């Protein structure tokens, strides 16, 4: 049926009859509601940004003005080839960040000894002559490294990688704190392992409890990390945390997600600073390497080469042992009942990697929470298991 | 705001769900009565002759769209421009939509008797 | 020392006699005139020219920039391998002599036959048949510029590069006339045109369609004369087929 | 003329995105791609009108 | 493939150190080239 | 650190027939609008409070200068000197002056720097670059856990998730698990996920920053990484807080290997954005919700158990939850007595939320068709197949 | 100020450079250096002020080429390598022994060969063997490996092989190294034997930078490149 | 100063030096199809007064379909030198750009430079690249074929209209194309290019012999009237092959042998084909 427009009448009757005596007034008053809103929002202010002043009688105005037209900026680069100076060719090809690349040559306050490649360094503008290297410097506060002496995971939290654990104790417990064996059997010590998995396996777990039982200091090294924004001097940052490690008595040198690494031109500069740092380094050290990545193909041919890296160990997914084995060691830090069948979880729960049995116990967890029941039921981890396993 | 297209069973389905996108309103081609108003619109400044019978016309036209209508009558215009006259006589509307509809068949007899 | 170097740009437009809009290269476009004595009816729209660094005045035109892949295809040298070394080949080598040598030794001849001069010919066979030594020596004779190509290095993953390097190619040819395009193994460009939609075939498609536009398409050839090989001349398209 | 010409021959200025009016007397403005400044107002502009993300002229 | 024969003709020349070659030396290479060939 | 954001005015709607009651309750609420109005008004007509410090503060500002350009503290040096990146990205090794407060400078805090010879000149802790502040929660949306018909599940949920540990979060470690940090909200379009979001940004209690996923990402390179290092900081900043990134499928695809350097940023956004999902402790109160729906076609990194534990399902809506939703949608309708509803909740078919409200609206606008407005069975039962457009017949009978 | 040289144009030469700042730049004189070697992509140090090449600078790296450390010293002494003693001296005498007598070679009027074809199963050390080879002959040693170049697409022959023996050039004596069978829609293969054909072809004759190919199987074999020349020797 | 509307455009135009010298009187025969092209192309551009008299709209847009080598992009070099319109050349496989998006920026720059320009031609050569029948694309590549493609229909019958701007379009396989852009409004005008028929085929012997030298008393007309499913293109070549025969044979007068022999060779169609399939 043609189906008629409504008029100006039809529009002015619909607006009225069939309406509430209280529309008038209700509208006006909420748009006046919200015309005040914006009224406070635009008049209320901001308030004073609080910049960065320090308390008074704390500045030296004076010697601010003094340094101000005395002391000046260098700007700081990437240092790259000597150019092969010898003295006679001091200048050097140096990269200021996103800016171009120029040759410059020294100032007389700073000797070619203190100036290598690769290095920051300040430079000032009329010249661009090199004043000061600066070093990336070293603190656990930044990047995110080792930040771990005497990890607080013991063999007693790792449990389903028996013939995993036991692998490790061969590549790292004999040599450490068993050098005579290999000394009076002539052998070179492993000199690189790689612990290949699928993640949540427990690889980074089980290279921690082993840090921790090897009385040797846990190192963590994040790929992602510098592969982003801390790239560049990454070779000098594992360069002095290699350093460090020779200071140290023993440090477990581990690089976590190694497949965000080994799979490059800083990269490739990295992973040749390691081939100095373990094909130069002695093999005979007690800064062993750990290499642990999800994708085991992935890491570069030239690393696993014998002499770099000895043995390789794979990180299975726990059997039925193992399973009801994690499960009792992710428990033991929950408040639940003390006849937890924990095997029929874990015969529940088959193929499920270790961070499914711990979100496992987390939604166990949940669930009692739920019910707000301080101790969790083997009703709550049976649903837990129903809803996280079968995904 | 408004969307148009030809193939409406491909758009994402996020992008068809009604909130974002109510009144998916369809566009058929014309019925006999819609080709014959069409053609009445674009023959408007068109200079035709007495006995002109657009409803034929029309009728002539099986499924053809409204793009194909204003087709027809641009051809019968420039049928009427080739021979340098300003009239516009069924002929040259029949002989437009002759041209316009033109389209290839199933040569081979065979293939299309496939099916019953 | 005395020389301070130059901006570089291509000719956008003419605006009038004098006022030219030039873009640098890499950076922001500009209105520039001309250096007093200069061809200016040489300073065609993307013309490579060179700016004063200050005062941005057209100071000297520049040859178009080549395409690395392009360079690379270009020089390398031939070998000035002579005709005596090909042996048994003398019908067919008297054929491509004519048809590729002859337009380029006495065009006259030819325009006064009343024909226009060959665009170009393949040459079709098992491979290791000397096709390749066939056009080189052809080239070594004419002492031309030389485009070896062979068609299975031009394919790319990226959508429409390969497309891109055959217009590259044609437009180094007729800036370097008098040029001979040998572009090996066809059949990896040409082969045949369908219409079951897979990606890389389709861009085959896409290219084979560029080959055609810049060989026989609306821009006519003058002097380039180009080579084809391939050991399956049955699977080429037939529109490239085509005379 | 001669007023246009003087005019002419002042430097374009610069447009940025006010971020926030830090205080009565400086801005904080965004202006593209020289980065981030924290500019002052002059006698004409009143402060209260510069509001968060309008375009000013430094 | 008859190039082949003449330069594996000349590898031969070597094999028993001759300064030139020989018509067994060129029939022998083109027979390893034959059956190279095969 | 600061305290939390988004504020809202005041539900209402505890009668919504315009009986008079509203009416004296928006009046209750512009009135006490207009009497901040005026409190505001004549304190600003009278606040004489300027000057004190002056000299001083003149001749530090001197030293300021003008203008002081904003930089990112990249790293310090012995406590005399720094380095600072300017936001073109060159960095320099500057002086820091005497009168900035040294406790404040930290690697990431934008620090004033002097527009020639750059030093560091003062601390900006308030940055915050528009894009992120325009992420940002202001007036809070209207809808609420009373306008949500079914999902009881997934509400309760979504509240264990990102309401219990901002409120009393006693049991959590009461029982020794850890709060969920961040949660994924999954299934077909329009069954209430972005609903969901917005009724717990309602019923909220910490900043809430909304995210479309796609704004992440930036032309130009390094500029999509730093937004969301430079969101996540403020919800650190501005603790507890809740970041929602609707449609993580815009980047959270399947990462493969880059080639492009589009495509390489991208992998690097995304990386950015799942260190930052690491960096911050789950017993952190900063929790992030993300919906989808196409949840199989995302980076089996992102929705690692170690990172987003939850994984929030919704379904299309049953025959009880269809009703629920009905009974919401036509609530403020002025339904004639014969329209029964129950036909169309009947028809097995995949009608969602947003399905059921446009049946709804379409029904009103039938209803205007006919110049009424009781809105009877007849407008439903057109609106029906009017609103859903397009198994052969016999084959499961 | 460091200039990457675009390329050398004639005029009697003018080069177009792209300086470090993102600027391209037309010089009509060529600085203060010579203008011969001025490699098109040879790094300069162009003046900061006025753009003239003031003098040239060694090439700074090509991707792949510092990607490669390219060892020099594979410290073996055939002493390592057993079992292959035919194999062995087939070896010498296919690269080291004609790079000795290449006088002798020439005395005959004919080129030495320029690659060897060597098979095997796939753990029979053709990679230890080639080390070897490169230390018995003190030559640089250059690798590339059949199942490295079947992943990473376009470019295996496109910017990679073909800088590999510019670099062998640069940093002669040295031998390249193809291990592995490698595949010798199944068209970017197609393009990788082209490039080994046209390219082991398209190179200095004199055969300074020998090449040796491992191969895993003798059931794929291209003729073009099994042929005198590309492989010749058969281990 | 403000500049002309579109002078930075990145497509550049046909200059004078750029037109072909292809006229009208060369291509033999093809008088249907002339005359359709022209009373699109042509006839609007010099004579709108005729069009608005009778009060339609000009077609705008015309396809040349038809088998390769029967003279296509002909007609189109010889429009495009007989014209005093702006005219435009692309061919299909030049707009599928490299980067994302570049392709419909570039097909909307042609368009927008046709637009701001005089009465314009545009004429898109081997459309069929880009012009393929929609379909369900799965990859990238192709979802970007199919943007240039809708950014051509958006361009050519979109909300914005275009006012003097006819689009010339050929291609081999017409069947192959899109629908929506084989719609009135869009290429009105689809004109078929079929290999030439008997009079066709004398009509391009006569137009291709014209600058040869004389034939001797050639039966041209018995050539002619052999039944050959052969192309302008082949009429072209054997004309030539003949002029090639006469070169090698040194006599600058073709007949009857060395003419034979180029017209064996052109058309070998050789069926080399099993005879169990016949
Ligand atoms: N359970 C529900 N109760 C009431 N209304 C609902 C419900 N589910 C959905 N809706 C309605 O659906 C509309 C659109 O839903 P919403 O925006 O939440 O979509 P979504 O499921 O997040 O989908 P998408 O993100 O794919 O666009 C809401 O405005 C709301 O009115
Ligand atoms: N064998 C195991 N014993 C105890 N816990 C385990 C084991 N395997 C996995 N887990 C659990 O998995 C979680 C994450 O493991 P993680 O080490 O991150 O995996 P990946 O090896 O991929 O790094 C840990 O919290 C740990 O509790
Ligand atoms: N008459 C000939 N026919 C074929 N090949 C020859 C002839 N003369 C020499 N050759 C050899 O052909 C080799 C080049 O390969 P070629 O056969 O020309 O390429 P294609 O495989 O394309 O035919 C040269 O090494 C040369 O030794
Ligand atoms: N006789 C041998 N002496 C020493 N190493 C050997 C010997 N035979 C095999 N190998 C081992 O085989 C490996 C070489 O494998 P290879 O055949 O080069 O693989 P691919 O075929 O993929 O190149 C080396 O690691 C080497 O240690
Ligand atoms: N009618 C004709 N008159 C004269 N020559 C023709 C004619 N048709 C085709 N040709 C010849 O064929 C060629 C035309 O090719 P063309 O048909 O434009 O290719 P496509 O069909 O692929 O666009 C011209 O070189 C011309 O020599
Ligand atoms: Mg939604
Ligand atoms: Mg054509």
């Amino acid at each position: 049926k043609p189906i008629r427009a409504l008029d100006e009448g039809d529009i002015a009757l619909l607006k009225t009859y069939g309406q509430s005596t209280y529309s008038r007034q209700i509208k006006q008053v909420e748009d006046d509601i919200q015309q005040l809103l914006k009224k406070i929002n635009e008049l209320t202010g901001i308030k004073e940004s609080d910049t960065g002043l320090a308390p008074p009688a704390l500045w030296d105005l004076a010697a601010d003005k003094q340094t101000l037209q005395s002391e000046q900026p260098l700007q700081v680069a990437r240092c790259t080839k000597i150019i092969n100076a010898d003295s006679e060719d001091p200048k050097y090809i140096i990269n200021v960040k996103q800016f171009a690349k120029f040759v410059v040559d020294l100032s007389d306050q700073v000797a070619p000894t203190d100036i290598e490649e690769g290095m920051r360094v300040g430079v000032d503008r009329n010249k661009y002559q090199i004043h000061i290297p600066l070093p990336p410097k070293i603190d656990p506060t930044v990047t995110m490294m080792q930040v771990e002496e005497k990890p607080d995971v013991t063999y007693s939290d790792v449990g389903g990688c028996k013939e995993q654990i036991e692998k490790l104790r061969e590549v790292v417990e004999t040599p450490l704190l068993h050098p005579e064996r290999f000394v009076n059997l002539g052998i070179e010590p492993p000199k690189g392992v790689l612990l290949f998995g699928p993640p949540g396996t427990g690889k980074t777990l089980c290279a921690r409890a082993v840090a921790n039982r090897t009385d040797a200091c846990f190192i963590r090294v994040i790929g992602s990390e510098l592969v982003q924004k801390y790239v560049g001097e990454g070779a000098r940052m594992v360069r002095e945390l290699f350093e460090m490690a020779r200071t140290k008595k023993a440090c477990l040198i581990f690089f976590d997600e190694i497949d965000a690494i080994g799979g490059d031109n800083e990269v490739q500069r990295t992973m040749l600073e390691l081939i100095n740092q373990l094909d130069g380094f002695d093999p005979r050290g007690n800064i062993k390497v750990l290499m642990a990545t999800n994708r085991p193909d992935t890491l570069d041919p030239a690393l696993m080469r014998p002499g770099r890296l000895d043995r390789k160990i794979e990180f299975s997914l726990p059997d039925l042992e193992g399973r009801t084995h994690i499960f009792k060691i992710h428990a033991r830090s929950m408040s639940v009942e003390r006849d937890i069948r924990f095997e029929l979880l874990a015969r529940l729960c088959p193929n499920s990697t270790g961070a499914e049995i711990r979100s496992v116990c987390t939604e166990a967890g949940m669930f009692a929470i739920r019910a707000r029941r301080k101790i969790a039921t083997e009703k709550d981890f049976l649903e837990a298991v129903n809803k996280v396993i079968k995904s | 705001v408004i969307m148009a297209t030809n193939r409406i069973d491909i758009l994402d389905s996020a992008l068809l769900r009604p909130g974002r996108i109510d009144r998916k309103i369809e566009f058929p081609p014309p019925n006999e009565e819609a080709r014959l108003d069409i053609l009445k619109i674009h023959s408007r400044k068109m200079n035709l002759t007495r006995g002109i019978n657009l409803r034929k016309i029309a009728e002539l036209m099986p499924g053809a769209s409204g793009a194909e209508v204003k087709g027809v009558c641009t051809e019968a215009g420039m049928y009427a421009l080739r021979e340098r006259r300003v009239h516009v006589t069924q002929e040259d509307f029949e002989m437009a939509v002759a041209k316009v509809m033109q389209k290839d068949s199933e040569k081979n007899m065979s293939i299309k008797k496939l099916w019953k | 020392l005395q020389s301070v170097g130059q901006i570089v740009g291509e000719v956008l437009k003419q605006l009038t006699e004098e006022k030219f809009i030039v873009k640098a290269t890499n950076g922001p476009r500009y209105v520039v005139g001309c250096r007093r004595q200069l061809d200016k009816s040489k300073l065609k729209p993307g013309t490579r020219v060179a700016l004063d660094m200050t005062t941005l005045t057209i100071m000297r035109y520049l040859p178009r920039e080549v395409d690395p892949l392009v360079y690379n295809m270009s020089h390398e040298d031939p070998g000035n391998v002579s005709y005596s070394e090909i042996g048994g080949l003398s019908e067919q080598i008297r054929e491509l002599r004519e048809v590729i040598e002859l337009p380029l030794t006495n065009p006259e001849l030819f325009q006064r036959v009343g024909i226009i001069p060959p665009k170009g010919c393949l040459l079709y066979g098992p491979p290791g048949t000397g096709k390749t030594l066939l056009a080189r020596a052809v080239a070594s004779q004419l002492d031309c510029n030389f485009l070896k190509v062979v068609s299975s290095s031009i394919v790319d993953k990226y959508i429409g590069e390969s497309a891109r390097l055959i217009r590259e190619m044609f437009n180094y040819a007729r800036d370097h006339q008098p040029c001979i395009i040998f572009m090996d193994e066809i059949d990896a460009i040409g082969g045949r045109r369908f219409s079951e939609g897979t990606s890389a075939d389709r861009e085959i498609q896409r290219t084979l369609m560029e080959l055609l536009n810049q060989m026989d398409g609306f821009d006519t050839l003058h002097r380039v004369k180009m080579i084809m090989a391939t050991n399956r001349p049955d699977t080429l398209d037939p529109a490239l087929l085509r005379p | 003329l001669r007023e246009e010409l003087q005019l002419l021959q002042e430097q374009g200025s610069y447009v940025g995105e006010v971020v926030r009016a830090m205080d009565k007397k400086k801005v904080l403005v965004k202006v593209h791609p020289e980065g981030k400044f924290v500019v002052d107002v002059d006698k004409n502009i009143d402060i209260n009108d510069v509001t968060p993300n309008c375009r000013v002229a430094l | 493939d008859l190039r082949n024969v003449c330069t594996e003709a000349g590898m031969f020349a070597i094999r028993a150190d001759h300064d030139f070659v020989v018509q067994e030396d060129f029939m022998k290479a083109v027979r390893k080239v034959a059956d190279s060939k095969k | 650190t600061k305290g939390p954001d988004a504020a809202s005015k005041l539900p209402l709607v505890t009668p919504h027939t315009q009986c008079r009651l509203k009416l004296l309750k928006l009046e209750r609420i512009k009135d006490y609008l207009l009497m901040e109005e005026e409190f505001i008004r004549n304190q600003e007509q009278m606040k004489p409070l300027e000057e004190k410090q002056e000299e001083e503060r003149s001749k530090v500002d001197d030293l300021r200068g003008t203008p002081m350009s904003v930089g990112t503290l990249e790293e310090i040096i012995d406590d005399n000197h720094a380095i600072v990146s300017t936001s073109v990205g060159s960095e320099h090794y500057v002086s820091i002056l005497s009168f900035v407060d040294k406790d404040l400078l930290e690697p990431g805090c934008s620090v004033l720097l002097n527009h020639k010879v750059h030093a560091v000149i003062g601390v900006l802790m308030d940055d915050t670059d528009p894009l992120v502040t325009v992420m940002k929660v202001e007036k809070a949306p209207q809808e609420t856990y009373a306008d949500i018909g079914g999902l009881d599940n997934q509400i309760q949920e979504i509240k264990e998730s990102v309401e219990l540990p901002l409120t009393h979060p006693e049991y959590y470690e009461e029982m020794g698990i850890k709060p969920p940090k961040g949660v994924i909200l999954y299934g077909p379009p329009g069954t209430g996920k972005t609903l969901l979001a917005k009724a717990v940004a309602n019923q909220t209690s910490a900043t809430f920053l909304r995210v479309v996923g796609s704004e992440l990402i930036q032309k130009y390179l390094g500029d999509g990484p730093k937004l969301v290092r430079e969101l996540f900081r403020v919800a650190e900043e501005h603790a507890p807080s809740i970041v929602f990134i609707d449609e993580i499928d815009a980047i959270g695809t399947k990462r493969y290997d880059s080639n492009s350097g589009g495509e390489r940023e991208i992998q690097r956004t995304m990386l950015e954005l799942l260190n930052q999902l690491d960096g911050f402790d789950s017993r952190g109160d900063v929790k992030v919700i993300m919906a989808t729906n196409r949840i199989e076609t995302l980076d089996p990194a992102l929705i690692r158990p170690g990172r987003i534990d939850r994984k929030i399902e919704f379904p299309l809506p049953d025959e009880k939850t269809k009703k629920r939703i009905f009974q919401i949608h036509t609530s403020r309708m002025t339904l004639a007595d014969d329209v029964t509803l129950d036909d169309l909740i009947m028809a097995k078919d995949d009608l969602s939320g947003a399905d059921i409200k446009a049946i709804c609206t379409e029904a009103g606008l039938m209803a205007l068709r006919e110049r009424r407005m009781k809105v009877t069975n007849e407008d439903f039962k057109k609106s029906k197949e009017n609103v859903l457009y397009k198994t052969p017949e016999g084959l499961y009978l | 100020l460091v200039s990457n040289v675009i390329e050398l144009l004639d005029v009697g030469k003018c080069a177009v450079i792209k300086t470090s700042t993102r600027q391209t730049y037309f010089l009509p004189v060529i600085g203060l250096v010579d203008a011969e070697k001025l490699k098109p992509g040879d790094l300069v140090g162009v003046n900061k002020d006025s753009y003239l090449i003031l003098e040239t600078l060694p090439t700074e790296y090509d991707s792949r080429v510092k990607a490669m450390e390219v060892d020099e010293r594979p410290t073996e002494q055939y002493s390592d390598i057993g079992g292959l003693d035919k194999q062995i001296q087939e070896l010498v005498e296919a690269i080291v022994l004609p790079m000795n007598h290449k006088e002798k070679f020439e005395n005959l009027g004919i080129q030495p060969p320029k690659g060897v074809l060597m098979y095997g199963p796939p753990g029979t050390g053709k990679t230890l063997l080639a080390r070897a080879c490169a230390a018995q002959t003190k030559a640089t040693f250059l690798k590339l490996a059949g199942p490295q170049l079947v992943q990473m697409f376009i470019g295996d022959g496109a910017k990679l092989v073909r800088d590999a023996f510019a670099l062998a050039k640069e940093k002669a004596p040295s031998i390249i190294f193809i291990d592995e069978l490698d595949a010798i829609g199944d068209r970017e293969v197609q393009r990788t034997m082209l490039e080994l054909l046209n390219q082991l072809d398209g190179f200095q004759p004199n055969t300074q930078v020998k090449v040796i190919a491992a191969t895993n199987r003798v059931d794929i074999l291209d003729p073009a490149l099994l042929r005198s020349g590309r492989l010749d020797r058969k281990i | 100063d403000v500049l002309p509307p579109e002078a930075d455009s990145s497509i550049m135009m046909l200059t004078s030096d750029q037109k072909p010298d292809v006229m009208y009187a060369d291509i033999g025969g093809m008088d249907i199809q002339k005359q359709e092209v022209r009373e699109a192309v042509e006839l609007p551009l010099t004579h709108f007064e005729l069009y608005k008299q009778i009060g339609i709209d000009p077609p705008r847009g015309v396809l040349m379909y038809g088998p390769p080598g029967c003279g296509k992009t002909m007609l189109a070099k010889a429009v495009a030198h007989h014209t005093t319109a702006a005219f435009i050349r692309v061919v299909g496989s030049e707009f599928v750009q490299k980067y994302l998006g570049e392709g419909p920026r570039m097909v909307r720059d042609v368009f927008r430079l046709a637009k701001e320009n005089a009465p314009a031609i545009i004429f898109i050569d081997e459309i069929d690249a880009i012009a393929t029948k929609r379909f369900d694309a799965q990859t990238g590549a192709d979802r970007e074929v199919q943007r240039i493609l809708l950014e051509l229909l958006n361009q050519m019958d979109g909300f914005d209209q275009n006012v003097n701007v006819k689009v010339i379009m050929a291609t081999n396989r017409a069947d192959t194309l899109d629908p929506a852009l084989l719609r009135p409004g869009r290429l009105d005008r689809k004109i078929e290019f079929p290999l030439p028929d008997r009079r066709q085929k004398r009509l391009i012997f006569s137009t291709i012999t014209s600058k040869m030298n004389l034939s001797e008393e050639v039966d041209l007309e018995d050539y002619v009237a052999r039944p050959d499913k052969i192309s302008g293109a082949d009429i072209n070549s054997i004309c030539q092959e003949s002029g090639m025969l006469a070169v090698r044979e040194n006599r600058y007068i073709v007949l009857a042998k060395d003419f034979e022999k180029a017209y064996k060779t052109v058309i070998k169609k050789d069926e080399q084909e099993h005879e169990f399939y016949k």
